[PDB]
């Protein structure tokens, strides 16, 4: 990419998330939107492989509707209230509308079919915009409008997401589709807890991007897209065995890791606030996610997978190393729970 | 002996495009590692 | 110590250990000789029931 | 009034539309743009009848913002029928 | 090198001359290649790369010295002849390492290509190396797997590497070979039926020279031409470097493939796809051992410049 | 020692000093800011 | 209690920084005094728990365990040094740590005041224990058991999660001292008859309940001998800890909502006191042995009368170390041996004469002989069963008739009969082996002679 | 929730009003954390680097035990102060609205009779 | 077949180093290695613990009851008021019902 377009697009795909979240004119929200949708797609077809050009054109369908069906929402909001900007008085279809469409671009329960296709024929690199920095964008439109929100779809796209991300995870045995399904179930509790407590949306968001931001920066060290990849990591570089299998059990919720903190906090909120229904289900099937992460801890560290001659030529050269940014990540996600009081 | 480290065949199924093959979906076969389909003269 | 110092490390653990604990003890002071099963005035040269 | 009805079902007609392919992806991008005349039309109706003079730069960057994004989703398109030879949706189907 | 640097200057675009380019020099087992390439070398100060080998890339990795057989894959040309088709088949781990060593050779005869600027002669390469199994799989030496095995890496890895620029061909029949062999005595390499000499040959007439034809400069010399190499050396001056992938590299393009070859670590990245046909596997037991030994080897257990076994200082500031 | 010698074959002598530098620079208005605040926390509330 | 603690967390950097060579014998002479030190909480010359401050608090019922759960880290440290001693020097240095997070966990959770902190640290054991099991794991099944072993805990521990967040709203704090002074009593609804089956569901699959502890046997089977021991003596009694502290509150469900728990774990004793008598992995027949030696236990925490929970803490204490001690013994015949079957290694007492005085006084600790607080454990426990119903004694009856003839026959076909002709043949015992034994035997010598002090919160 | 408050500042990290609370103490047992915190992400990296873990980046050691320390100072003197806002938000409602907030008195347990659910 | 090792066997460290005590191979660790262990072990922990544990006076006031109740057995006896009265909160003090 000549350099100076790579500068106007990254901008661009930076400048999106940064007007959406900034403004308050919903149109400018719109448009934050849409220079997202515009920026992603030029870096999707990096390769330009056959795979690719399928992605980006499925990315772009969905984005492109939801954002065209957003769009309809703020031109309703626009006569029902003559305010560009959603209100008290919305009317309960107009916000619902923009749920299912936003719900879309996050890709979120039933309209989780996406996620899963375009992280499969993206690169490793931009997989990981395609799952953080694009979240942050519709997800700040949300949190900004939650008063507002039905409680009771919210919690239907949550628990569903949850399920669909635990189900479709188990049978994945590519890693890009491992971490979109698993994304897809983050994006479920975050959306739960919305229209009780928002603030809990944005701690179940970083620390789902402080856990995910190492374990894919840890996929590509070895650019491993399948478990069978990441199962010789014994060979190719054998310290990051151990914090990687932390990170995994920590994207799961187990006890003594960063990654109970927001399912224990949501929990908690959502039993102040009576859910003690939808939590429990939750919960359970959250134990789902965990199930297919130790799996992979299996092939990956607790068990040595027979690796290759030529292996060996590997080792050999020396390693290009992993950024410092993949230890800072990695260890206040991994070990940060001693901290929690301060974090919500 | 020694713990049993997993033999070829342990590490064969996790290979496939899907762990639990289904009737149909076994049908299917691996992602090319290069992410590049061999596809055809087109 | 010729790398014998690696031997202080867990000894100095349980002196830290008393130390925190003390300081577990200065936190909670409240009711020194309030406790009414134990409320007595202070004895001669006695600031502290206990310390 | 009812005349905005007649456009909200247009956009309705246009979203049963992008939501159900009929195998030819350009007929999509031609719906999918059905839309954005809908909304451009409905935008200006109520912004003129409100008087509100402030809003009409809205139904123009609606049109502005949907132009490029027409442009990248045609770019899109003639990069399939270049490796498909083909706009046919059925043809996008490798990522399963 | 990056973008950083690129984008300040660091163009391969003008590091580039005409005696720049990619020329590789393939023959049978015994071509008299090693001695034309030397001299084409030397000609235009072309860095000229030895043929690819088992310790190929130990020499290239940390101190140099050859490292012990089973550190470098346990493969052995020796074996290879005195044992055709055997149990444990070296004979393929011998091939699969000889192609993740040529294919370390190009890497770095590219490196040494887009910064310096100077040409490279690299004799046989990854584009030269199928002949090889072709010839055994025709013989009893690999079986049909084991070909597509190879033939998997190959396209996985070659295509990324732009085109040798001209590919100097030597030819020596059959008979002039298993002679040239009796010359240099060696009881293993004289022990190579001379079909699978035939199967070698045969590939490149047939395969590796039509097909590099339309893509690079093809010079086909008969052992006369050769063993001149002023005469051929002339040639290649010669010759004009229009067709062929090359012609696109712009600056921008080029860049990109630096930061490939300049990581080892990725050139051969699909050597190791986790493709587990039997001879190709370590085994976890075998590997671990295997691999707790190589990397507690003086200077290896720590990145290059910080194990002090070999001389190393200033760690605790690095 | 190394046949491709090691880019990091000593320190990079600018990494140490604005590591080093940038540490003490840190704890200088760290420590700085405590006792500044200590201070205006005593005065601000009686004391 | 920090220094039953913090010294405990001292050792991982001692693992870590010492010499290879002399990696062992600091890690392990440390912890011995480490157990020494624990012993200072055993000073309790009033009934005032000693609440050493806000989050760690130690009584009569923590206090047997705290010390165990300390003096164990010694032993296993001492059991894993031959398997293990065939390792890379950093695989050795990650066993020893993890055995000693083991302590530093179960030390705080048993030493927990917040029923929540008992939550977090409770399943957090499970982390160093899987790993344990599943990576130096000598069978191709522990990739199995580990799952086994991590999703029965855990499917039982989200509910549990689930019920101390609602306790919390309801009451307010999770602090096992207010909530004993505080008026918590349960109403008999549809629902508070789950909200109890959610508390001690997870604390009853640990415990094995006859219903759910196929986790226990498939577990210990492939687990290493310091994993096995870890789950014998301190890991199956963490669930017996919790219900003790956690049904001080669901105080009136209990009276009606056990029946079902009770009747399950006493037949649930003959079957599985039974099986034993019919099992050829002599690590399977201990298993078992301690699911039905656990599910006495299950049928004293929920009498809950006096006796039971102190025949509770006589018998929790006394098994565990008598477990250990069985399962310790077992590996040092399978190491020689090479396999776990019961029928070959017949004999042994010809070739390993000392090692059979153990395996007999393990077998007495495991049967009850009287001069042992194992009997004076089950002895209660029957008591009350007995007051319950006087019909209990039938099938507690049935229970003590199939524990003495598993406990002799593991005695009688393995150490008895003739000398096996020659397996391998059977290299002399080793010095460890014989202490690693003896550590855990004079402790249940020197418990029995003052039995008081592993008698439990009741009494 | 405690945005929206009167006075709230729009970007503002830590208002001034939060000079009125105490200033963690340097050791407070958190920033010790923090600091441990760090120096295992260094190690950690000069691990996954394959550098001697211990004695190597003895600079990057205290770049990074002292930014997270530093960071922490900061932050936690911020997150202290939330927590105190929500008292002052907290106390002063319950006063403002007296009435909802009732200051109820038990009884003594001589009077209250609590059920006897007779073990046997 | 795959690569692999063939079955490493077992040695008898008992035919060197006739002295091994089972703690590890090379024998000085060996004896320092059960010389701090039966040591620390036995010698400190066992006796030391076992003297202190002893010494632990009237654990859990069980020495001061035996006491107490021989004054109150003393003093209710003689004064002629019931050894353990039936109700022990006072009638006085509860207020029932109505
Ligand atoms: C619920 C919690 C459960 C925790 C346990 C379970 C979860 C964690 C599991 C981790 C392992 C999972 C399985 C991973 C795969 C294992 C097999 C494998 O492939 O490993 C190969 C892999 C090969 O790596 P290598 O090249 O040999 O690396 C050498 C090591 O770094 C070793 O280097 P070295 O020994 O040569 O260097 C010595 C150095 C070694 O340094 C390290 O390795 C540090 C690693 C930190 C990991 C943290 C994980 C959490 O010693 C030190 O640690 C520093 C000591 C001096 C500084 C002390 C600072 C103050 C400490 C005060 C006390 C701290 C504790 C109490 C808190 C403070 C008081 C309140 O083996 C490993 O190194 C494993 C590294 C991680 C060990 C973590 C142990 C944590 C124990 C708790
Ligand atoms: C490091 C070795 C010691 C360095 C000393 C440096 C100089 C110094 O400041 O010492 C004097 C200084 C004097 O403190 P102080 O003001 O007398 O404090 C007395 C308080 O009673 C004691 O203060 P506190 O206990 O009230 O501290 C507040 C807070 C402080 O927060 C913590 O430090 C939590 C540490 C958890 C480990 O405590 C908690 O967070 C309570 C919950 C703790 C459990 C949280 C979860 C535990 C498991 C988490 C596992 C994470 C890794 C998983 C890997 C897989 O000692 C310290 O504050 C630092 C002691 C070491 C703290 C941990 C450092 C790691
Ligand atoms: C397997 C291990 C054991 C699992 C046990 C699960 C038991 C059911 C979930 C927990 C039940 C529970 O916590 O009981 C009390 C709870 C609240 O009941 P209540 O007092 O009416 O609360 C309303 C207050 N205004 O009532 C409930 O939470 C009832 C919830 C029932 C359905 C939960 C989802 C079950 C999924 C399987
Ligand atoms: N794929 C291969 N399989 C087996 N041997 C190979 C392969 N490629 C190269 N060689 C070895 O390379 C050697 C080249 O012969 P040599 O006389 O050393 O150099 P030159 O080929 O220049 O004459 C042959 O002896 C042959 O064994």
């Amino acid at each position: 990419m000549n350099p100076i377009t790579l500068a106007i697009i990254y901008f661009t795909i930076f400048l999106g998330p940064v007007i959406t979240m900034s403004s308050t004119n919903l149109m400018l929200m719109w448009v934050g939107l849409e220079f997202s949708l515009l920026a992603i797609i030029p870096m999707l077809i990096n390769k330009k492989n056959p795979r690719s050009t399928e992605a980006a054109t499925k990315y772009f369908v969905t984005q492109a509707t939801a954002s065209m069906i957003i769009l309809l929402a703020i031109v309703l909001n626009y006569k029902q209230l003559g305010t560009w900007m959603f209100q008290q008085q919305t009317n309960g279809l107009i916000l619902n509308m923009t749920l299912m469409a936003l719900s879309m671009k996050l890709g979120l329960a039933p309209f989780h079919f996406w996620l899963p296709e375009v992280t499969q024929g993206i690169p490793l690199h931009m997989g990981l915009i395609l799952l953080t920095w694009q979240k942050i964008a519709p997800l700040s439109i949300l949190i900004q409008i939650y008063p507002l929100l039905n409680s009771t779809i919210i919690l239907m796209l949550a628990i569903t997401s949850i399920f669909m991300g635990a189900w479709g995870g188990l049978n994945q045995t590519q890693m890009r589709k491992i971490m979109a399904y698993s994304s897809i179930a983050h994006m479920g509790w975050m959306l739960a807890i919305l229209p009780y407590n928002p603030s809990l949306t944005l701690l179940n968001l970083m620390i789902y991007i402080i856990l995910t931001a190492p374990m894919f920066m840890a996929l590509m060290l070895n650019n491993s897209m399948t478990i069978n990849s990441i199962s010789l990591l014994w060979n190719k570089t054998p310290a990051m065995l151990t914090m990687i299998s932390l990170m995994l059990l920590s994207l799961g919720g187990l006890p003594p890791l960063t990654g109970f903190l927001p399912k224990w906090i949501i929990i908690t909120e959502l039993m102040k606030n009576n859910c003690l229904i939808m939590a429990t289900l939750m919960a359970m099937m959250a134990l789902l996610n965990l199930f297919f992460y130790t799996r992979l801890i299996y092939s990956t560290s607790l068990t040595m997978f027979p690796t290759n001659n030529n292996s060996k030529m590997m080792t050999h050269q020396t390693k290009t190393k992993p950024n410092l940014m993949f230890s800072t990540l990695a260890i206040m996600s991994t070990m940060t729970l001693p901290l929690a009081p301060q974090l919500i | 002996a020694r713990q049993w480290q997993p033999d070829i065949e342990w590490a064969e199924q996790f290979s496939g495009a899907v762990m639990y093959p289904s009737k149909e979906t076994a049908h299917w076969k691996p992602p090319p590692w290069n992410d590049v389909d061999i596809l055809k003269e087109k | 110590l010729r790398e014998h110092w690696v031997h202080i490390l867990v000894p100095a653990g349980f002196v830290f250990g008393c130390y925190l604990d003390r300081k577990d003890d200065e936190k909670l002071t409240a009711f020194r000789n309030k406790s009414m099963l134990f409320q007595r005035e202070l004895r001669p040269n006695e600031e502290v029931t206990w310390k | 009034p009812s005349t905005f009805f007649n456009l909200t079902m247009a956009f309705s007609l246009s979203l049963l539309g992008t939501l159900m392919f009929r195998s030819h992806l350009m007929s999509t991008l031609l719906c999918l743009e059905g839309m954005v005349l809908s909304l451009f039309i409905m935008t200006s109706v109520t912004s003129l009848n409100s008087n509100s003079m402030s809003s009409m730069p809205i139904p123009i960057t609606i049109l502005v913002f949907a132009a490029c994004e027409a442009a990248v989703g045609l770019a899109l398109l003639v990069k399939v029928s270049n490796t498909y030879g083909t706009d046919y949706v059925q043809n996008l189907n490798l990522l399963q | 090198y990056g973008l950083l640097a690129a984008i300040l200057g660091d163009k391969t675009t003008k590091k580039l001359h005409e005696y720049s380019r990619v020329i590789t020099v393939d023959g049978n087992i015994c071509s008299g290649k090693n001695k034309l390439a030397k001299e084409i070398a030397q000609q235009l100060g072309m860095k000229h790369y030895p043929e690819a080998g088992i310790q190929y890339s130990s020499t290239t990795t940390g101190d140099g010295r050859p490292l012990d057989i089973e550190f470098s894959g346990s493969c052995s040309l020796e074996k290879f002849y005195d044992d055709p088709k055997s149990n444990d088949g070296n004979s393929y781990r011998l091939q699969s390492w000889l192609y993740a060593s040529r294919l370390l050779q190009y890497a770095d005869a590219l490196e040494h290509l887009l910064s310096t600027g100077q040409g490279v002669v690299l004799e046989r390469s990854i584009y030269s190396d199928f002949v090889f199994l072709e010839a055994m799989y025709n013989q009893g030496y690999i079986r049909k797997q084991c070909v597509d095995h190879y033939n998997e890496i190959k396209r996985l890895t070659l295509p990324e590497y732009l085109p040798p620029h001209a590919v100097i061909y030597i030819d020596v029949p059959v008979p002039e070979v298993q002679s040239r062999i009796q010359k240099k005595g060696d009881p293993h390499e004289m022990k190579v039926t001379s079909a699978y000499l035939q199967d070698i040959e045969n590939a490149y007439k047939k395969t590796f020279l039509p097909k590099m034809s339309e893509m690079c400069e093809v010079l086909v010399y008969d052992s006369w031409e050769a063993e001149d190499p002023t005469k051929v050396v002339e040639d290649i001056e010669y010759l004009k470097y229009n067709k062929g992938p090359w012609l696109k590299q712009d600056d921008w393009t080029f860049h990109y493939l630096r930061m490939l070859v300049q990581d080892k670590t990725e050139v051969l990245n699909y050597t190791t796809i986790p493709v587990y046909l039997p001879e190709i596997t370590i085994g976890a037991h075998q590997g671990s051992r295997i691999y707790n030994s190589f990397r507690e080897l003086p200077g290896r257990k720590y990145a290059p410049g910080y194990n002090a076994e070999v001389g190393d200082k200033w760690i605790w500031l690095k | 020692f190394y046949v491709r010698e090691p880019v990091n074959a000593k320190p990079n002598w600018l990494a140490v000093g604005l590591s080093v530098g940038a540490s003490v620079f840190m704890w200088i208005y760290l420590i700085q800011t405590h006792n500044e605040d200590v201070l205006e926390y005593k005065r601000r509330n009686g004391l | 209690m920090l220094k039953i603690i913090l010294p405990s967390l001292m050792l991982l950097p001692l693992t870590w920084l010492s010499s290879p060579k002399k990696t062992w014998t600091n890690v392990t002479s440390y912890s011995f005094l480490i157990s020494l030190t624990s012993l200072t909480l055993l000073w309790q010359t009033d009934e005032n728990y000693k609440n050493f401050s806000n989050m760690f608090s130690s009584d009569p019922l923590s206090t047997p365990l705290i010390i165990l759960t300390a003096w164990l880290l010694p032993l296993m440290l001492m059991a894993s040094q031959n398997h293990l001693k065939k390792d890379n020097n950093v695989l050795q240095k990650l066993y020893i740590s993890m055995l000693i997070s083991l302590q530093i966990l179960l030390i705080m959770t048993f030493s927990a005041t917040e029923l929540i902190m008992f939550y977090i640290l409770f399943e957090a054991t499970l982390i160093p224990t899987l790993i344990i099991i599943t990576r130096w794991g000598n069978q191709t099944e522990r990739l199995n058991a580990g799952i086994y072993f991590l999703f029965y805990t855990l499917i039982g521990s989200i509910p549990l999660l689930i019920a101390l967040i609602l306790i919390q709203n309801h009451v307010g704090t999770l602090n096992l001292m207010i909530l004993s002074f505080t008026t918590h009593t349960l109403d008999a609804s549809w629902s508070n008859n789950l909200l109890w089956l959610a508390c001690m569901m997870a604390f009853l699959i640990k415990m094995p309940l006859y219903g759910v502890h196929l986790w226990l046997p498939k577990a210990h089977v492939e687990a290493p001998i310091a994993g096995s021991m870890i789950l014998a003596a301190i890991l199956l009694k963490l669930g017996s800890y919790g219900m003790i502290r956690i049904s001080i509150i669901l105080d009136p469900l209990t009276k009606y909502m056990a029946y079902p728990f009770i009747l399950l774990s006493l037949w649930g004793m003959i079957m599985t006191s039974s099986i034993c008598l019919r099992q050829t992995d002599l690590k399977s027949l201990i298993a078992y042995s301690s699911v039905s030696h656990m599910a006495l236990v299950i049928a004293s925490i929920m009498i809950q009368t006096p006796w039971s929970f102190m025949g509770a803490t006589m018998l929790m204490i006394a098994h565990g170390l008598t477990s250990s001690l069985l399962f310790c013994l077992a590996n040092s015949n399978y190491e020689r041996i090479h396999s776990r079957t019961m029928i070959m290694a017949r004999g042994l007492q010809m070739v390993f004469p000392l090692m059979a005085t153990w395996w007999l006084m393990a077998s007495l600790a495991n049967l009850a002989l009287p001069p042992s607080i194992n009997l004076m454990g089950e002895l209660f426990i029957t008591m009350s069963l007995f007051s319950w119903s006087n019909f209990t004694i039938i099938l507690m009856g049935i229970n003590i008739i199939i524990t003495g003839m598993y406990s002799m026959y593991m005695i009688i076909t393995t150490q008895r009969g003739k000398l096996t002709n020659h397996m391998i043949n059977l290299q002399p015992s080793h010095t460890r082996e014989l202490t690693l034994m003896a550590l855990h035997m004079i402790p249940l010598i020197l418990l029995t002679t003052s039995p008081k002090l592993i008698t439990g919160l009741t009494m | 929730m405690m945005n929206g408050r009167p006075g709230h500042e729009p970007l503002k990290f830590l208002p001034d009003e939060a000079r009125s609370l105490p200033p963690p103490k340097l050791n407070d047992p958190r920033l010790v954390y923090m600091g441990l915190l760090g120096y295992c992400t260094g190690l950690m990296d000069n691990m996954l680097r394959m550098r001697p873990v211990m004695r190597a980046g003895l600079h990057r050691q205290l770049l990074f035990v002292t930014s997270f320390v530093f960071a922490g100072y900061f932050y936690l003197k911020r997150q202290n102060y939330l927590y105190a806002v929500k008292d002052h938000d907290m106390f002063g409602y319950i006063k403002l609205h007296p009435e909802d907030f009732p200051e109820k008195e038990k009884k003594t347990y001589a009077e209250i009779l609590e059920p006897f659910h007779p073990v046997r | 077949q795959w690569q692999e090792d063939p079955e490493p066997e077992d040695e008898n460290v008992y035919a060197k180093n006739p002295d091994f005590h089972g703690y590890d191979s090379d024998p000085v660790v060996d004896v320092w290695n059960m010389r701090a262990v039966f040591f620390f072990g036995f010698s400190i922990v066992l006796v030391f613990g076992t003297t202190f544990v002893a010494y632990v006076p009237d654990y859990r006031m069980q020495e001061w009851a035996r006491r107490e109740a021989e004054r109150l057995v003393k003093y209710r006896e003689v004064n002629g008021l019931p050894i353990m009265e039936s109700n022990y909160f006072d009638p006085s003090k509860i207020q029932l019902p109505e």
